[PDB]
């Protein structure tokens, strides 16, 4: 369900495989434009394994199709990242996310 | 405990009747106590032999009496000055606290209760008017304002009397909704709630979700903020169950409360050039002019550096053009006067849409943009990289 | 543009409310909240805000109390709450500030040096919302610190040089909008544990030097400086006591070698006398407590010190730089001069200044009312248990702020988890001391209140939340000598509220009545000290027992007895605890039982006493036929004849053990002569004897919830103390109907041993 | 167990003398009002706030200890008698006198260390034949005409202290079964005998010399509507006193050995007793025919003659 909008390409050869641990810097946003979330903010990169169900799965199917360096836009469908129940108090039932993700390094 | 008093010839030896006078205060309190019970039975008689069914009105209704009655017991209650001294501050709160406390043991709060009870049956003072006559309908208003008044008087200190009504919570914030007396229950929910704490255990999610919707409905009021923070702590103490309800049906839409943001300052650059066109004079209707760029960040300090390039129109045949007014977070494309192109997307009257191009990127360093612009049958158009 | 609101009224307040509801849902420990709004807001823009100038003033306070509550106020307060309970281990870096810099012309700088003081630690979670199913964001939401510290002094080292110079546009409005809030930043931060050495002297350069308290601030600015001094003093206290530990380390360690050594030379040359015994029962005799006492005393001319004499120099050198560390005869100069100063200025409203400008000035004046406040609160364990006790705190500190809420179902779980961490801890054991120190019982008993309040006789609820204290309470009170005397205290107050958790086989623990029986069982003591204050609200609680059925019971759907046989077999318990102590009845409290029982006759069943039934064998036996049949009973349910039968043999066994004695001071007394013959009055011995001869059955097994041997046991302990056994038929007699069948059916045992 | 005995007799010991300088530096106007006149501002105020419960307020604990121990051959015996009256004219013109009035009637009755600090300040503020002070106490209790302080001051004296027997036997008996550690308050068996005798000499001072306005105040508050009499209050504690030490008498009859704590507990009535017959003597000494005739018509002569009948057996 998610889908890639590439703004900056990556050189397209390493890829995110499973057993592996990735490091992003993302801008989240919900569909309004409305930013709920940011990596930048807080001056720290995201790091998480793949195939582990730590992270969204909206997230992780689409950093799963990414390359190292390279800038995407996942946009996200509500079942596949929080569903008809949303985050308490954050994101609203049945919304779409969009998410504006660059890997920085892929270990 | 009651032992009832029987006159009788023998009697028991140990009666030992002593005097004990009361204070003036004490009587007057009483007599008034009687006064306004009198006249409060009176008013509901006559307000239910006409609510009742159609009935003939040679009824009492004292009208301007309890209006009166009602504009001297609100200033019989009032709480004592603070450009006053501290001793007779302090007697004047002992005052009245005996006086709520003497009022509330008369159960006369449940007898104001029934009386908004009584008036609330009608819509407006048109709805009143046809029915109890024009100085009754007219007079409706002021006389739920000025009981609203009261009943919050006589719960503004005491800590016994909201903790003892707490119950009729149900129908007060069932009742919020009346559009014309939102701010006498909005009052008296805010003073009932910041006294007792007992009060808060009974609040349940349907309480705080009408709040909120009446938050919603009558606009940006700052007094229900104030209810729901005092619904949020009441002494010293959190209540996590209404703080999550808060939480989580308040602001997880973000259309209230007004919301915030830190962008970027972004400036625009132009020529001295103008292109007019019309019948007569014309310069070709055709115009070109590339760019290009030396360095560039994509995110200087927290957001995507903005970067458009375009051509904007203006308002007549003036300079300043019409959009963002000035300093803001608006470029090129962010208006009706104004289209721009920045690599990905296509910006016109601040709404981006997204167009192929061969290995479509944002505009990196060392890009050659090429923009075209005819005037009377096309339309501006961009080249990137040729 | 956030500028724009200092024209825009109606906005500028709608906005500041709003920022004071962001603040007041997360207000206390609560992180839930606290990770949606940090999102909610932004990260930056807290910066941003505290940071820029021209702010409307109330945005600029708002924003910077949301900044201290969503990320600084947990662990400000769970560091705050700890402020005054001095814990040290006896590290070897411990032992390196023995010197406390104090001669050679010098006095140190407060919060400078070595802490080595056992302090709540601090972890900030990463707050991220593309994670799913979060572990517990217990604690807080990240925020980088050295960024906000270096923000923090630059900007007040700019106000307090606008504010110098006295200009006409302070900072978001008046002078008050641009200080109160830096300030209160300021402070949490140095609340917090941040301001290393460095920093914090820089920090004291800022105020120190002889500024900002001789500028003219305000109210709410000087208010906020009496908390600062306020914890530049108790930094200086902790020191102090760390100080004193690591100087007592030494003193030990020399006075208990010592203190053997002579002990074995005055072994080896015995030279045995009369005087030998009494220099040595010191040794033996004497517990450590007042061992250390006796040999720790040397203020006057001379006492009887052992021969260690070299250490008392020393001590008295560690005492008098002690006096001349402390005031008595350079904090305490410049805050006596600026706290009246103030005064002397201007007259001060806003009584909350003046009252803390005056306990700051006493407190620099007295300078000891510190010491000898927070010694008693101090404790040192070792090196090795670090972990363990650091574990033990942070579940306390839980417990505390747990209590700082109001109780719900997740409170009552995560108080119900602390409960059983700080019970399965090994210091709860090893140092009992320190949870008395600590306070912990009194934190159990002022939260189990809250759950008691509420209501009398409508509601119980919580019972789980009531269980789990009252059983930690009579574990603390049991593994102890003290902690018994230390509940005795509260034991007035839980007597009124005992009669809940009754009526229930489902708490037969933990209860208010079972943790009083705990406090005063085993102790004469305490049952001597077990006064006439409530022996008489016991009474008249087990009369009004034996005079009303439980409705709860009635509503179950128990036949619904004259009298309920359940609290007030517990009440007999307990009064069978209060007057049974050790084997030997206490005389005073067996009297006045005795007095209260038959001044009031209703606390006695009904088929007892009372113009109606006969006694105790009809009652039983009657009890008995009613547990065979199931009509009188609930349709794992109280057995109703049972559970009579208990209370009678509760009964029974209080009076057999409020009965005088053995006959040592019934011999020559009178009053036991008295009580003895009002017991044998009250109770016949035919009905005894009958009682004892039922010869129950000897059961595939079956149910013991009916005629149980311990029934039996209640009426021969009466017949042994009231009665006794002195006359040969009588015994014979005695032998043959109430001792062969039983004999008999106890013996006929192969294998089928259900009844032990 | 070492830093425990060290701060249990090592610390406490009476290091310090301050309580003098500190007042003396606090009520300069070294430049309107005081320091230690906002501070006694500050004392009434929250001594006047309505409340139903005097709280513990360890400031004023604190505090008013301080300003208690500040106070306190011809001309060797003037000048000191001249500078405790400049010492009390130190706080009491500031309002002193009006604080401690209003700090024992915001008690109602509650015996707590709250009054048991206050009566020292008032010992210390009226130490001597104090006129001065007695008319500013007396006119302010004339113009503010309040009955919380005299039914305060009825409700402390029904509940000082009575030695108990039944108490005493106990600890004796504890004492017989183990070691137990001494109680600190007497043993349990005299409850605040120190606040006792303090109350009854502040009652004593309060009518010393030969105060006839304050004297016959004490037996009838004339201008009031709930007078209480203070002298009868005092007849009924001194009966009550009597009682308890015929009892305590009675208990040591035939056995002709007075242990330690048979000698002290009894010191402690005793003492207690003298200081109330002091108070009644003070309060007859005038030529007050009122409190003549109020002692007369009550229950002094059932305690007198129980103190004869005591007497002609202890001697």
């Amino acid at each position: 369900g998610v889908e890639i909008e590439t703004i900056s390409p990556g050189d397209g050869r390493t890829f995110p495989k499973k057993g592996q641990t990735c490091v992003v810097h993302y801008t989240g946003m919900l569909q309004n434009g409305k930013k709920f979330d940011s990596s930048r903010d807080r001056n720290k990169p995201f790091k998480f394994r793949i195939g582990k169900q730590e992270v969204i799965k909206g997230f992780e199917e689409g950093a799963a199709q990414m390359s190292l360096g390279q800038r995407a836009k996942l946009t996200c469908t509500p079942d596949v990242a929080y569903g008809a129940t949303g985050h308490p108090g954050v994101i609203p039932p049945n919304a779409t996310l969009i998410f504006d993700v660059e890997l920085l390094n892929l270990e | 405990i009651q032992r009832k008093a029987i006159m009788h010839h023998e009697g028991h030896m140990d009666d030992g009747l002593n005097l004990s006078r009361s204070q003036h205060e004490e009587s007057r309190t009483a007599r008034v106590i009687r006064s306004t019970v009198f006249l409060f039975n009176r008013f509901i008689r006559g307000l239910d032999a006409l609510s009742k069914k159609v009935k003939l009105p040679t009824i009492d209704l004292p009208i301007e009496s309890v209006s009166l009655s009602l504009q001297d017991l609100i200033g019989y209650f009032h709480p004592p000055d603070e450009h006053l001294e501290h001793e007779d501050k302090q007697n004047r709160l002992r005052a009245l606290k005996n006086r709520q406390n003497l009022f509330q043991e008369e159960g006369m709060i449940n007898l104001v209760l029934e009386c908004i009870d009584r008036l609330h049956v009608y819509s407006s003072a048109a709805h009143f008017a046809d029915v109890a006559g024009r100085e009754a309908g007219e007079s409706w208003k002021s006389i739920l304002n000025s009981l609203y008044e009261l009943l919050a008087a006589l719960i503004r200190g005491n800590r016994k009397n909201c903790a003892q009504f707490s119950g009729s919570l149900d129908w007060l914030i069932s009742r919020l909704e009346r559009l014309e007396a939102s701010s006498g229950i909005l009052e008296v929910l805010h003073c009932v709630l910041v006294e007792s704490p007992e009060a808060l255990n009974i609040i349940k999610e349907g309480h705080i979700k009408s709040i909120i919707s009446l938050l919603d409905k009558h606009g940006r009021n700052h007094k229900v903020l104030d209810v729901l923070c005092s619904l949020c702590v009441c002494h010293g103490v959190a209540v996590r169950s209404n703080q999550h309800l808060i939480c989580d049906n308040l602001l997880p839409g973000r259309d209230l409360l007004l919301q915030t943001r830190l962008v970027n300052h972004v400036s625009s650059m132009r020529p001295n050039i103008f292109l007019g066109v019309s019948e007569g004079s014309a310069q070709y209707k055709k115009w070109y002019y590339e760019l290009m760029v030396d360095h560039t960040e994509p995110f200087v300090t927290a957001e995507a550096t903005h970067l458009r390039v375009g051509w904007a129109s203006t308002e007549g045949y003036s300079p300043y053009p019409g959009g963002g007014e000035e300093w803001g977070g608006n470029g090129v494309g962010d208006d009706l006067f104004s289209y721009g192109f920045d690599g990905l997307h296509l910006w016109s009257g601040c709404i981006a849409r997204t167009v192929s191009s061969p290995n479509q990127h944002l505009l990196r360093t060392d890009d050659v943009i090429s923009c075209c612009l005819d005037l009377s049958a096309p339309s501006i158009s961009f080249r990137i990289n040729g | 543009d956030i500028l724009e609101l200092t024209e825009q009224e109606e906005l500028l307040q709608f906005h500041y409310h709003t920022l004071r509801l962001y603040s007041a849902v997360c207000a206390l420990g609560n992180h839930r909240v606290a990770h949606a709004l940090c999102s909610h807001v932004d990260e930056p823009q807290l910066l941003y805000a505290i940071e820029n100038k021209y702010m409307p003033g109330l945005l600029r306070a708002g924003y910077y109390d949301l900044l201290i509550d969503i990320h600084l106020s947990s662990y400000a307060t769970a560091r705050l709450m700890m402020n005054n309970e001095f814990i040290v281990p006896m590290t070897e870096e411990t032992k390196s500030i023995t010197l406390f810099p104090d001669e050679n012309k010098k006095h140190g700088l407060p919060g400078i040096g070595l802490s080595t003081s056992l302090r709540p630690r601090m972890r900030f979670s990463s707050p991220s919302f593309v994670s799913i199913s979060n572990d517990c964001y217990q604690y807080s939401p990240e925020f980088p610190l050295d960024i906000l510290k270096a923000k923090t002094i630059q900007m007040l080292t700019e106000a307090v040089k606008e504010g110098s110079l006295h200009a006409r546009d302070p900072v978001g409005g008046t002078t008050e909008f641009l200080f109160v809030p830096l300030i209160k930043l300021f402070y949490t931060l140095l609340i917090m544990g941040i301001f290393h050495n460095e920093d914090l002297k820089h920090i004291l350069q800022l105020i120190e030097p002889s500024g900002l308290l001789q500028m003219k601030l305000p109210e709410p600015v000087k208010l906020q400086m009496c908390l600062l001094l306020q914890y530049l003093c108790d930094c200086q206290v902790r020191h102090r006591i760390e100080a004193i530990v690591a100087f007592s380390d030494d003193f030990v360690a020399k006075l208990q070698d010592n203190q053997r050594f002579r002990y074995n030379e005055v072994m080896q040359a015995l030279n045995m006398s009369a005087a030998l015994t009494a220099r040595k029962t010191r040794e033996f005799r004497s517990p450590p407590q007042e061992q250390i006492n006796m040999l720790l005393n040397f203020k006057d001319d001379k006492s009887e010190c052992p021969c260690p004499e070299e250490i008392r120099d020393q001590l008295l050198d560690f005492h008098e730089d002690l006096m001349t560390h402390c005031g008595i005869e350079s904090l305490q100069q410049l805050i006596s001069e600026t706290m009246v100063r103030w005064a002397q200025e201007s007259v001060i409203e806003d009584p909350e200044l003046v009252r803390a400008m005056f306990v700051l000035l006493h407190r620099q004046y007295d300078g000891i009312g510190g010491l000898v406040r927070a010694l008693p609160k101090t404790y040192t364990i070792n090196g090795v248990s670090v972990e363990d006790t650091i574990n033990l705190l942070a579940s306390l500190g839980q417990i505390r702020s747990l209590l700082s809420v109001r109780m719900g179902k997740e409170e009552e779980k995560l108080m119900i988890r602390g409960l059983g961490d700080i019970m399965n801890n090994k210091v709860f054991y090893q140092h009992p001391n320190l949870m008395r120190a600590l306070g912990m019982h009194e934190t159990v008993m002022e939260v189990m209140v809250n759950v008691l309040g509420g209501g009398e006789s409508k509601e119980i609820t919580f019972p789980k939340m009531v269980a789990n204290c009252c059983r930690f309470l009579c574990y603390f009170c049991r593994i102890s000598r003290q902690n018994q005397k230390a509940m005795f205290d509260h034991l007035s107050y839980l007597l009124e509220n005992s009669s809940v958790g009754l009526a229930s086989p489902a708490m037969r623990g933990s209860t208010p009545l079972d943790v009083a029986a705990a406090s005063v069982m085993d102790n004469n003591e305490l049952a001597l000290a077990l006064r006439e204050p409530d022996l008489e609200k016991v009474v008249r609680y087990l009369a009004g027992c034996g005079l009303q059925s439980c409705q709860m019971l009635v509503s179950k759907g128990y036949p619904d007895i004259g009298w309920n046989p359940v609290e007030g077999e517990r009440y007999l318990d307990f009064l069978r605890f209060a007057v049974f102590c050790n084997g030997e009845s206490v005389e005073e409290n067996a009297n006045v039982v005795v007095r209260l029982l038959i001044r009031r006759p209703e606390c006695f069943g009904p088929a007892l006493r009372g113009e109606g039934g006969n006694g105790l064998l009809a009652a039983m036996e009657e009890a008995i036929k009613i547990a065979e049949d199931p009509s009188r009973d609930g349709p794992d349910t109280i057995h109703m004849g049972n559970a009579i039968m208990t209370f009678y043999a509760a009964l029974i066994d209080l009076l057999g053990r409020c009965a005088p004695e053995m006959h040592l001071i019934h011999a020559g007394k009178g009053e036991a002569i008295r009580i003895r013959s009002i017991l044998r009055s009250l109770i016949p011995l035919g009905d005894l004897v009958g009682v004892i001869s039922i010869a129950f059955q000897m059961p595939e097994p079956d149910m013991s919830a009916g005629f149980c041997p311990d029934h039996k046991a209640a009426m021969v302990l009466f017949l042994d103390r009231v009665y006794g056994i002195e006359v040969q038929d009588f015994l014979l007699h005695l032998l043959e109907v109430g001792f062969l069948p039983d004999l008999r059916a106890a013996a006929s045992l192969d294998t089928a041993a259900l009844s032990x | 167990l070492f830093l425990q005995g060290y701060e249990k007799s090592w610390i406490e010991t009476e290091e310090h003398y301050f309580e003098d300088k500190l007042i003396e530096d606090l009520a300069k106007p070294g430049a309107r009002v005081d320091p230690l006149h906002q501070l006694i501002l500050l004392f009434s105020r929250t001594a006047l706030t309505e409340k139903c419960k005097l709280e513990e307020d360890f400031l004023y604990m604190a505090y008013a200890d301080i300003m208690a121990k500040s106070c306190h051959s011809f001309e060797e015996k003037e000048m000191e008698k001249q500078k405790l009256l400049y010492q009390q004219a130190r706080l009491h013109d500031r309002g002193a006198a009006e604080m401690v009035l209003q700090t024992i009637s915001a008690s109602k009755g509650e015996t707590g260390p709250m009054v048991a600090a206050t009566l020292k300040l008032g010992i210390a503020i009226l130490n001597g034949g104090n006129s001065t002070v007695q008319q500013k106490m007396l006119d302010y209790l004339k113009e503010k005409k309040d009955v919380g302080f005299f039914q305060s001051l009825a409700g402390l004296m029904q509940s000082c202290s009575v030695l108990d027997l039944n108490a005493f036997e106990r600890q004796n008996k504890a004492e017989g079964l183990g070691m137990v550690t001494e109680e600190g308050s007497g043993e349990k068996v005299l409850q605040d005998d120190e606040f006792t005798c303090d109350l009854f000499r502040f009652l004593q001072l309060l009518c010393e010399g030969h105060n006839s306005d304050f004297q016959n105040y004490l037996r009838t508050q004339t201008g009031n509507n709930t007078t209480v009499n203070i002298i009868i209050s005092t007849v009924d504690y001194l009966l009550r006193v009597q009682e308890s030490i015929s009892d305590f008498y009675w208990y040591y009859s035939g056995k002709d050995i007075i242990d330690e704590q048979g000698q002290r507990n009894f010191s402690k009535a005793i003492q207690v007793a003298k200081q109330v017959f002091n108070t009644l003597t003070e309060y007859i000494q005038g030529p007050c025919t009122g409190n003549q005739q109020s002692l007369a018509h009550s229950r002094l002569w059932d305690a007198v003659v129980g103190f004869l009948h005591v007497f002609a057996h202890m001697q």
